[PDB]
């Protein structure tokens, strides 16, 4: 049953910089790659009632969740409090993804670096968030 | 430690005509003022390996560049030696610019908003908006400055080239002539200055060392003559007073002959003793 | 100013660990004093960034490459790509460098000292992202204890006579402490001092008050430029150098007459670059 603005289920995750690049793991990093139609580009979003957040697992590796490391990278790890995400819906299915925890007593968010709107080969990072206007922190969750 | 206690101006690599400007706790980007409002002292903490950036405001004497966490805003607040008041000065070698990162959170660096004319914190990129030029305030004020030069023995007289063909240098009553105005240029390599007389294009103040203590204007296309270059040292307690020593021999200071003030009095070099006839006021032409 | 400079890069978190290259693999390894740990900094003015190129003798076109998007650093063939350019940010007052990727300036080199390799990290205040970039000659010679032979005969060495006799002459190598010198680089003066190991504060010194004579004297004579030297490599050689005095750089360390006999004087003389003014600075076997 729906408890929030973002229903449970499988999604593709995209940056607003590109409608043809898809979030998947590559080695221990997360990046946006060409459409593969595989499970590693499918993400299971689950709402957590107790903390009002979301945990997001990879369909190919259902026991691995989006998390972050001590080096600023978004990672794929086992369940921990680093796997809890607080989305801010800013458009139809465009979100800013904040870590639930304050990091360095700040809001931190998914951040993808761009070189003239090109994000090829860039790793997804966890960087400070100050508002809802940072294009590098805007991501699309598409139900599929 | 080589920047500790140094008083500097900070300008934008993105717009070199905009400088860090301070008033009443507000920090903004403003055109060059050549005064304390755009001057900052770098204060080093060895343990933190970071710097405080203290405003040289004459009224509020304990204001330092402060990050208003958790916002991305910047201001100047009373110095409490806090982490959000410390900064990493990271020199971009080969680019002659600095990235200035927050010591509290080095993920964030100073970012010049040249349209709002203020500063904010940002994540890093490859633009010039996070790059800044940190320069000794004397050099900053004097570099590319068009001035008149007066002895303190009489501020109504100026150091002048006689005329366009007569390259001699003497003391004369100020008459707003181009021969009485000089454009100062700092040489990065030589760490010294040249005084370009504005009546000529490539004419600089020069110690004619082959003729005793005589100084004259000569062409600057004589490349490797240290006698064409000068060190400009501020006199304490003063805003416009300097001693001017020659690069060839720093014991040779710009000298008003005999301390005489009459029109036509010779301008020369002489052994430095720091007397009033070796002190000069470098000033804005009115 | 760093363009085309050949340097070694070591870790602030562990100054005994250097950037090490072999067959495309970058690791952190102890000081080798050879090409395996030497890198040429190649400046691109438009990018305001540097390529970091291996001085490997076999593979001559390898540059430090970020294997984006992974956490891995390696050396790949130079294709002038963005993941092969680096911002060299000098942390002033700290005399160390942060090395940020041009491809993503948020990410900088991180020294994994326990795994003995490199990776990436967002900026922080840890020493693991700080690095010491140093001209390779200085890197090799600083704190290096050596023996100094003339190329005219590598069986003899420059020595202090004994603990009380402070004269300096040429003699056969007998592994004596009077025959070994610990080189120290003076940052301020940008020059070197040779500390004889039979004494604690004895340095090689030009006795200018006595013509061309050089002897060992105390290093607690603070402001004497005759106690400092410039060590310049001879082209095509791994161990040959010329040694010139800081007081007068035209004065080079000279083997008297070019004579090779035991007890031959060691002096300074006007530099001409002859074979009696070239020296091999070597590891004592
Ligand atoms: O060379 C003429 C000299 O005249 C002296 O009276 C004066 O003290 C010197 O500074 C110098 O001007
Ligand atoms: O000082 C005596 C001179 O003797 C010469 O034979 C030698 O080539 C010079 O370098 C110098 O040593």
């Amino acid at each position: 049953v729906e408890r929030t603005f973002l229903p449970n289920g499988n999604y593709n995750i995209k940056s607003i910089f590109s409608g043809s690049l898809y979030l998947n793991p590559v080695s221990k990093s997360l990046t946006f790659s060409n459409e593969s139609s595989a499970n590693n580009q499918k993400w299971n979003v689950e709402y957590m009632a107790e903390n009002r957040c979301f945990k997001i697992s990879n369909v190919a590796e259902p026991n691995k969740y989006l998390s972050y490391d001590n080096f600023g990278f978004i990672s794929l790890d086992s369940l921990s409090n680093r796997c809890y995400w607080f989305p801010i819906k800013i458009a139809v299915n465009t979100y800013i993804m904040l870590s639930l925890n304050k990091v360095n007593e700040l809001d931190y968010a998914w951040d993808i670096y761009d070189t003239n709107e090109n994000i090829l080969s860039q790793p997804l990072l966890l960087l400070p968030n100050f508002d809802i206007y940072n294009s590098n922190q805007m991501f699309k969750l598409e139900k599929i | 430690n080589s920047l500790n206690d140094k008083i500097v101006t900070i300008s934008c690599k993105a717009d070199t005509n905009l400088f860090f400007y301070q008033v009443a706790g507000n920090v903004s980007l403003f055109q060059q003022t050549r005064n304390y409002l755009e001057r900052w002292r770098l204060i080093y903490d060895s343990n933190k390996a970071a710097y405080k950036i203290k405003s040289m405001d004459i009224h509020n004497t304990n204001l330092v560049l402060t990050w208003n966490a958790p916002t991305h805003n910047i201001s100047t607040q009373q110095d409490s030696n806090a982490d959000n008041q410390y900064w990493l000065l990271l020199k971009d070698i080969g680019n002659n610019s600095f990235i200035i990162a927050s010591y509290k959170n080095p993920n964030l660096v100073l970012y010049a908003d040249t349209v709002a004319r203020n500063l904010k914190l940002s994540t890093l990129n490859n633009s010039n908006y996070i790059k800044f030029i940190i320069e000794d305030y004397i050099i900053s004020d004097l570099n590319n400055f068009t001035c008149k030069i007066s002895p303190i023995l009489d501020l109504n007289k100026v150091v002048q080239q006689v005329d366009v063909t007569n390259l001699n240098v003497n003391l004369y009553t100020w008459d707003y002539g181009r021969n009485q105005k000089w454009t100062i240029r700092y040489n990065e390599e030589k760490a010294a200055y040249q005084f370009f007389n504005t009546i000529l294009s490539n004419g600089v103040l020069t110690w004619i060392f082959s003729n005793g203590n005589t100084v004259r204007v000569s062409s600057s296309n004589d490349q490797n003559n240290d006698a064409q270059y000068w060190l400009i040292n501020p006199v304490s307690d003063t805003d416009e007073t300097y001693t001017i020593t020659n690069l060839r021999d720093t014991t040779k200071a710009l000298d008003l002959y005999g301390g005489q003030t009459a029109n036509g009095t010779a301008i020369q070099v002489f052994n430095y003793h720091g007397d009033d006839n070796q002190k000069w006021n470098i000033r804005n032409p009115p």
